[PDB]
């Protein structure tokens, strides 16, 4: 049966939590456990699509240096908390949301009016805090999907159009999957003794399931196997 | 003749006076790079102290280019950056600008 | 290539608008513009929208700031 | 001599990047040489990449 | 605001070539455009500056038609009940007041519409005054010679600009050469070429 | 903050003027990004004053060397402060402990 | 978008010899050189059937 080699599969997704979570792969031939894997990994930590927040704009903010009444944080220190905020859209690549909020207390991400198709994986996640009673705050988030990360430098060096003042832009980390850690361990099956089996630990941000960041990270394999595969 | 801070300079497009307000000065929290204008300066050069000709002939193909040459303090090539303050000191007996 | 391209064979496995149903006073006009559509015959956004402009001053308690206002937010909305 | 001064404060926000001096606190330094991927820096079994 | 203007229209130099009507209606055009600026929507309006009264208003043009787009100057057919309108057809109205003049878009609009006003009563009084001479020979010297078009200097401040089309195939205007012409044609419906002088 | 210290850093931190010091106890009345009003307690009440506190805290000034000097709040509303606390930690401070 | 990604186009091919040979890929996407090198040489080191 050498020239022959066994199909793996996957056999369990082990959720341990939103965001932690196990899967398994088996069965798997020699070192293969090993190589695959490995390229499974080095896929998961950089072509992962994911969806991030670009753009930010506040009524009372022109710019992200200043400081603004009522909240106890820097309009940067905002910035920097949305900048780490997980969101999930789905039927498109471009959402608009809105975060009204009147009162002392922090702002968590629940408070964002939902539209519906964007759901909000943390809604304790917090914002800034409004330590004045007469103190209101209206905030246009603007989110986007893509790939790897981005800087603020690469948008204003683009310079598609002319933005106005008090359009804050924040730097954008599309990736969504934060740490991945193979391990390949003995398998039992048919009496083989021989065949191993590999354990795909995920932790992410919760914005994609781990079954489908795997399929992805498969087909994007493929697709660039295909060029080898031709060989001219 | 004494120079003043105003938005009109001379042979300069509109988009570089965009980022400067009425009085002639960049407007805070406004993005600028290398080669704008944060403040715009004119000197009066040649000839002065014409008004009706100035007034006649703002826009005329004359535009008494040599009358006031540019003096606009412009961002040093190389520096790019966001405007965060804007200071106005003014000596006694100088009218005061509406940004003071 | 190959070979490492069919292992992942199994992995892979890749290739009349709701406003206009709502009354008048949705168009987010005046109240008085308000009143000024509803004395125009036209209770709902849908008749408005579907009718050419008619009668926009011909109906009684006009002014000139709702009868600018009931056809501004007509053409804004665009429903 | 001067009637009217205009005083402009210009805020850049400088990232590191390749030619920056490092150094820690027993007087080890150096200059960045290589921004390296996350996915090429060295991790340990759980995982976590230095 | 009045005295700003009295003095704008008595500092030209060229008083016959800006009487007071037509500089005060390019006047008007003008803070049509800036109030046009102004608002986020298009609507063409008229001032009547009122030039030997005192202050200025502001008008609105309605241009009476059945569309919906662009609803500040729209109005239907049949609405003429109240506002003293009773027309069909080209109703206007004096509603807009209170038009500030005093921007950097309606300074540059004002401006740019005053240069535009200057150059087109030139032109119009140096097509008027030598309208009459078609059929007739007149001299010029040129100034500005191109591979499609040149120019020729008449006097008062008359400018003429002659086409490859207006040249006949043999006969050409050479560069630097000065001799009286036929005046062939004299177009003032085309501000380029105003005189179309060949042989 | 350092992981591992020499214990010194709040003497330094403390020491500099870089950060707010409370100079009477009492509770943070009003917190906010720009001032800090503070209501001091009955047992330190100064004779004859309405017993409030004001600091205003710096925010992106110009250092000597072109570096930003940000003062940012760290007490909460409600908390009771004393004589020597840190209210804002200053440039490069975390938690009233210096940190380079 | 972001589901397309770069594809080699100078696949260039130099034959050394009848065994010896180089391939040139042009171009990759940001350290999926590695992935594919690192992968190829794993199962031609330790996969290749053969008969010895």
């Amino acid at each position: 049966s050498v020239t022959e080699f066994l199909k793996p599969r996957l056999v369990d997704i082990e959720q341990v939590s939103s965001t932690h979570a196990k899967v398994t792969l088996e069965p798997l031939e020699r070192g293969f456990g090993h190589t695959l894997g490995n390229a499974l990994r080095r896929i998961l930590l950089s072509s992962m699509p994911g969806c991030a927040v670009t753009e930010v704009e506040i009524d009372g903010v022109l710019h992200e240096y200043s400081t603004k009444e009522g909240v106890q944080e820097d309009i940067l220190e905002i910035l920097l908390n949305l900048k780490g905020l997980a969101v999930r859209v789905q039927g498109k690549d471009e959402v608009i949301l809105t975060l009204n909020k009147s009162g002392i207390g922090p702002v968590t991400a629940a408070d964002i009016t939902h539209d519906g198709d964007v759901e909000i994986v943390k809604p304790q996640h917090v914002i800034c805090h409004l330590t004045d009673e007469n103190a209101s705050i209206s905030m246009r988030i603007k989110v986007q999907r893509g790939r790897g990360y981005v800087p603020a430098s690469t948008r204003i060096h683009s310079e598609e159009d002319e933005r106005p003042i008090g359009r804050l832009l924040v730097d954008a980390c599309y990736s969504p999957v934060e740490r991945i850690a193979y391990n390949v361990e003995a398998a039992r099956v048919e009496q083989r003794t021989d065949l191993d089996k590999l354990v795909i630990e995920m932790e992410t941000n919760g914005t994609i399931d781990p079954e489908e960041a795997i399929r992805r990270a498969a087909t994007i394999l493929a697709e660039q196997l295909e060029a080898f595969v031709d060989l001219r | 003749g004494p120079e003043e801070i105003t938005a009109d300079i001379p042979n300069v497009g509109e988009a570089a006076l965009s980022k400067l307000d009425e009085s002639g000065i960049v407007y805070i929290g406004a993005e600028v790079t290398g080669g704008d204008i944060l403040v715009g300066k004119v000197t009066p050069k040649g000839e002065t102290q014409l008004t009706p000709e100035e007034k006649l002939l703002r826009a005329i193909f004359g535009e008494k280019a040599s009358d006031v040459k540019d003096s606009s303090l412009r961002v040093p090539n190389g520096v790019s950056g966001t405007v965060i303050d804007v200071q106005v000191f003014t000596r006694d007996g100088v009218e005061k600008d509406k940004r003071a | 290539a190959t070979i490492l391209a069919e292992q992942l064979e199994a992995f892979v496995d890749l290739r009349f608008d709701p406003i206009l149903l709502r009354p008048v006073d949705d168009l987010e006009l005046t109240v008085r513009s308000a009143n000024c559509l509803k004395a125009e015959a036209i209770h709902y956004i849908g008749d408005l929208v579907q009718r050419t402009e008619v009668e926009l001053l011909k109906t009684p308690n006009l002014g000139k700031k709702s009868l600018t206002e009931i056809k501004d937010v007509l053409a804004s909305r665009g429903l | 001599g001067v009637l009217k001064i205009v005083k402009v404060y210009l805020a850049v926000k400088r990232r590191i990047q390749p030619g920056d001096k490092m150094a820690g606190r027993h007087g080890n330094k150096g200059v960045i040489s290589k921004i390296n991927p996350i996915e090429d820096m060295p991790y340990d079994e759980n995982g976590t990449p230095v | 605001m009045n005295k700003e203007i009295l003095a704008v229209v008595e500092a030209v130099s060229n008083e016959k070539a800006l009487p007071r009507e037509k500089i005060f209606e390019a006047l008007e055009s003008a803070l049509a455009t800036a109030t046009k600026k102004k608002y986020e929507q298009e609507i063409d309006v008229r001032v009547q500056i009122d030039r030997k009264s005192g202050d200025f208003d502001t008008f609105r043009r309605w241009l009476v038609v059945d569309e919906v787009t662009q609803p500040t100057k729209e109005i239907t057919l049949e609405a003429a009940r109240y506002e003293d309108e009773s027309l069909n057809l080209g109703d206007y109205v004096e509603d807009q007041i209170e038009s500030v003049t005093f921007d950097r878009i309606t300074t540059q609009t004002a401006k740019q519409v005053i240069v535009q006003k200057v150059r087109e009563a030139e032109r119009a009084m140096v097509v008027d005054q030598f309208r009459e001479h078609e059929g007739e020979i007149i001299t010029g010297v040129v100034k500005k010679v191109n591979r499609d078009n040149i120019s020729l200097d008449l006097g008062n401040n008359a400018e003429a600009v002659i086409l490859r089309e207006d040249m006949l195939p043999r006969e050409n205007f050479r560069p630097g050469d000065r001799v009286r012409g036929v005046l062939y044609s004299v177009r003032p419906e085309a501000r380029g070429a105003q005189l179309f002088v060949t042989r | 903050k350092p992981l591992v210290g020499t214990g010194m850093e709040r003497a330094v931190a403390v020491d500099s003027g870089v950060t707010a010091v409370a100079k009477r106890g009492g509770v943070v009345q009003y917190v906010d990004a720009s001032r800090i009003v503070i209501k001091v307690n009955e047992d330190e009440m100064y004779p004859g004053e309405a017993g409030i506190d004001i600091y205003n805290l710096t925010k992106y000034t110009r250092s000597n060397q072109n570096t930003c000097i940000n003062q940012m709040p760290c007490v909460s509303l409600g908390e009771p402060v004393e004589r020597g606390d840190v209210l804002a930690d200053g440039p490069s401070t975390d938690l009233g402990e210096l940190a380079l």
